[PDB]
């Protein structure tokens, strides 16, 4: 079993950016890899990006390719994505997920943060 | 006698011929949740597989027949395990509980085999011909490390590799093989960590691993894929199957894989329990967890003192030694809400309370031989007259002590009274004697009887759930958790002392263990114990322990000096209730509802 807890996020100017963290706590040790998700008012879960819990493999979609960046700490157990040229297209809540080797396809939810851009 | 893979994908452990394709389907399987490690017995033709969803670890024969739970206590996560195909046991690697443990194919003679510094040991490879056991720890810092089978000569084989899974022993070439996870990549060396190859460095993401001939074969939860390559030079690689997502587990079944022979194959060492490889191809004996080896260095002999706590769903056994062995939960079914245990040392059997089924059960203490002594009645305490094989025990119903017999025969009931509610009850036969608290409605106190439940008078009246007793320091033990504190008394009465009553939350049950005092406070979930010749003091045992019941001290039947007592050479001569008088002699008593007689032994009606 593992909790997640995403943190960062808010009001942000169109073009902007902004750096989200996502707080792993249990057995990270047994954690495959971290993706982010998105949820808009009206559009249902879209896949952003995800990265591997050593952070030697990463993968982003092709909706926010060239701009988001997936990233692992140094040391810390968090997982930071730094989101650049921020568009209204891009207002929603992001959430972080956890796979582990353990358990497999057992989806761990965080329970995320809303991100606002206006124009 | 065809060699096929094998692996573990969710629910389903399935096959895959490798020559040719042949009988692609799952083995036939049916309560099977979350399929983990996987390993196999050649000869006898069958498999085993843990489960994480169900924490067990069950074996099956290659045709779903015989499907049967070898381990299903006292497990967490089980990711790893392995079988020693000569000697035929099971060992298991635990990362919830931190340890690797070992017991026979059947599951007999549990025994906990490194419990220490470990971090998260999952792969688990074994070499029983030449008495050596491998496994990767994922903690801090990551490792590979080597110990002797038996669980000695633990050294660090390899520490500069990060999380490595499917550790595989090509048993011929004399090689490890393993996978990176963090790198991403398949790694080789020697017996001794030795000559360091890397065999892939471009795989995507590989994670369980096996090996046959001059192929490797692993698994990939990024291609979702099933591949294998040249051992060797790494290339030559083919896709076996793909769209197979989070396979955990895959391995070769051939008879080639399990050969070799030591000691334990021939005549199990000639060991009464178990028989552990060691180095070079040699074996020691094996005792389950908490029995020790005697000086024939062959047969085993079970702990003779020992704690025993219990919570709402188990039943637990502590011993205290220079090693600090691990505690062991009991093997017993059926256990739905607990609140009372207590122990014969005659025979060496366990006896508890079980409130849901509201009985009164025994058990020895590794599950055989369930028996119910008592079956409205709702018991609420037990303590046993371990010379005149009685069960002293209160109803919370009727609010009544009732004795009755190890066999289920009642012999009657020894006090009644209206106004009254006993609950918390004690046995002291060797001065024929039983301690007990009322718990009267807006009056407490605690009562101190004779076992007929005649003497009946009043010991503590004023500042009020459990007793304890010690007759070799003479005194007598309470904890109040409305107060929510712990008291110490002589038996006589004299001398009411409070123990420390601070940090004590809700204490429920309390025991003497040689010169100890050991509660558990349930809602603070510890068990604790007071130095009693006030030495080194308060001392924390054990930490964050739920739905806590009972504690019971087990210390060694002398059974020289439990003969000395007339009361348990043929109950003394009496029919019923023995007492032991001032003097020494005996004298009989019986129930409410009997009488006593003209031979001052026997009874019964009077009209
Ligand atoms: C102290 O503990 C002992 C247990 O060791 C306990 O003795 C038990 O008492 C009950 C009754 O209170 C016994 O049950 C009875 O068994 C007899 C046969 O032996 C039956 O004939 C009885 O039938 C009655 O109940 C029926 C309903 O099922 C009625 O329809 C019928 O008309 C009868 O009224 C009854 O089932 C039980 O056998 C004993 N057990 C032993 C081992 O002796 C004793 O009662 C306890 N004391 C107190 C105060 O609770
Ligand atoms: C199909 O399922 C049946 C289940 O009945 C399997 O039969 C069992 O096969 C094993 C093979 O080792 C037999 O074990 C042996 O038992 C004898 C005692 O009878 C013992 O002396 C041996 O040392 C060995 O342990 C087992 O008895 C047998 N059970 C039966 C016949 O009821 C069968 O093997 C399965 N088929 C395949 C291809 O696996
Ligand atoms: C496994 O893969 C290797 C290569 O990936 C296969 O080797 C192939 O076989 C030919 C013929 O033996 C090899 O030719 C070589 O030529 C060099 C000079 O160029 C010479 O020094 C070698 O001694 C050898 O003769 C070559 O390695 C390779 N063929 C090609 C076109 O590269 C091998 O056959 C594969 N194994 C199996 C079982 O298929
Ligand atoms: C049962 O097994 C135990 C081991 O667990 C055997 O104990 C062994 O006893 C011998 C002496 O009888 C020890 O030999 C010693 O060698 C050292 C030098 O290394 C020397 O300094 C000592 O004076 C002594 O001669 C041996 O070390 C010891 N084994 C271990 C592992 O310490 C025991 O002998 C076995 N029982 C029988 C009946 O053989
Ligand atoms: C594997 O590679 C080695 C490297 O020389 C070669 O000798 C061997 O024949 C190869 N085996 C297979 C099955 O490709
Ligand atoms: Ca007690």
């Amino acid at each position: 079993e593992v909790q997640l807890q995403e943190s960062g996020g808010g009001l942000v100017q169109a073009g902007g950016s902004l750096r989200l963290s996502c707080a792993a706590s249990g057995r990270t040790f047994s954690i495959y890899t971290i993706g982010w998700f998105r949820q808009a008012p009206g559009k249902e879960r879209e896949f952003v990006a995800e990265i591997t819990w050593s952070g030697g493999s990463t993968y982003y979609a092709d909706s926010v390719k060239g701009r988001f960046t997936i990233s692992r700490d140094n040391a810390k157990n968090t997982v930071y994505l730094q989101m650049n040229s921020l568009k209204p297209e891009d207002t929603a809540v992001y959430y972080c997920a956890a796979i582990t080797y353990t358990r497999g396809i057992y989806k761990y939810w965080g329970q995320g943060t809303q991100v606002t851009v206006s124009s | 006698p065809e060699a096929f893979l094998l692996f573990s994908r969710r629910a389903d452990i399935r096959r895959i011929s490798l020559e040719t394709n042949n009988n692609n389907v799952a083995i036939p399987l049916t309560g099977v949740k979350e399929a983990s490690a996987l390993d196999f017995d050649v000869t006898d033709n069958r498999i085993y597989w843990t489960d994480i969803s169900l924490k067990t670890i069950s074996r099956a024969f290659m045709n779903g027949s015989a499907l049967e739970h070898v381990v299903e206590f006292g497990l967490d996560y089980p990711e790893g395990m392995a079988v020693d195909w000569l000697g035929k046991n099971l060992y298991w690697a635990d990362t919830g509980t931190n340890r690797i443990e070992v017991s026979k194919l059947d599951g007999q003679h549990r025994q906990v085999l490194v419990w220490k510094d470990l971090d998260s040991p999952r792969a688990l490879a074994l070499d029983p011909a030449e008495g050596f056991m491998y496994w990767t720890e994922w903690g801090g810092k990551p490792k590979i490390d080597r110990a002797a089978m038996d669980g000695s000569e633990r050294t660090t084989l390899v520490p500069n590799v990060g999380r490595a899974n499917g550790l595989t022993i090509d048993y011929a070439k004399r090689r490890l093989y393993w996978t990176d996870l963090d790198t991403n990549l398949i790694e080789s060396s020697n017996m001794l960590g030795l000559n360091r190859e890397v065999i892939a460095d471009d795989l995507p993401h590989p994670f369980g691993l096996t090996q046959y001939q001059d192929y490797i074969y692993w698994t990939d939860w990024s291609r979702r894929s099933i591949e294998r390559a040249n051992k060797t030079s790494g290339q030559n690689r083919t896709i076996i199957q793909g769209h197979l997502d989070y396979v955990m587990d895959i391995l070769v079944f051939h008879s080639s894989r399990q050969s070799g022979w030591n000691e334990c194959a021939s005549s199990n060492g000639h060991c009464s329990h178990l028989c552990l490889a060691v180095p070079v191809g040699g074996f020691v004996c094996g005792c389950p967890a908490h029995y020790s080896l005697n000086a024939d260095n062959r047969t085993c002999s079970a702990p003779t003192t020992f704690l025993l706590f219990s919570q709402k769903s188990a039943i637990n056994r502590m011993v205290i030694d220079e090693q600090q062995s691990p505690d062991i939960i009991l093997p017993i079914h059926s256990l739905r809400n607990v609140r009372a245990i207590d122990y014969d040392p005659l025979d060496k059997q366990l006896y508890w309370i079980d409130s849901r089924q509201n009985m009164i059960r025994k058990a020895q203490e590794d599950g055989s031989q369930g028996f119910t002594v008592v079956v409205e009645i709702q018991p609420y305490d037990l303590s046993i007259d371990i010379y005149s094989r009685y069960i002293y025990w209160t109803c919370e119903a009727t609010n009544v002590i009732n004795v009755t017999r190890l066999d289920g025969r009642s012999v009657g009931v020894v006090l009644k009274g209206e106004q009254d509610r006993p609950r918390a009850v004690v046995v002291n036969p060797e001065k024929g004697y039983m301690y007990f608290t009322n718990l009267q409605e807006r009056s407490p106190k605690i009562e101190r009887a004779a076992l007929d439940g005649t003497e009946r008078e009043v010991l503590f009246f004023s500042g009020l759930i459990a007793l304890a007793l010690d007759s070799r320091l003479g005194k007598l033990f309470w904890a109040d958790s409305d107060l929510r504190r712990i008291e110490s008394s002589d038996l006589s009465g004299a001398n009411r002392i409070v123990l420390e009553d601070s940090n004590i939350l809700q204490p429920v049950g309390l025991t003497v263990f040689e010169n100890w005092l050991y509660w558990i406070d349930k809602q603070q979930q510890m068990i604790e114990k007071i130095d009693m010749t006030g030495r080194e003091g308060r001392t924390k045992v054990q930490a964050r322990i739920a739905q806590l019941s009972d504690i019971h001290a087990v210390k060694e039947l002398n059974l020289q000096e439990y003969r000395q007592h007339p009361c348990a050479q043929d109950n003394g001569g009496c029919s019923h209730i023995c007492l032991v008088k001032g003097d020494g002699t005996t004298r009989c008593s019986c129930p409410m509802h009997l009488v006593l007689l003209q031979d001052e032994l026997s009874c019964g009606a009077a009209a």
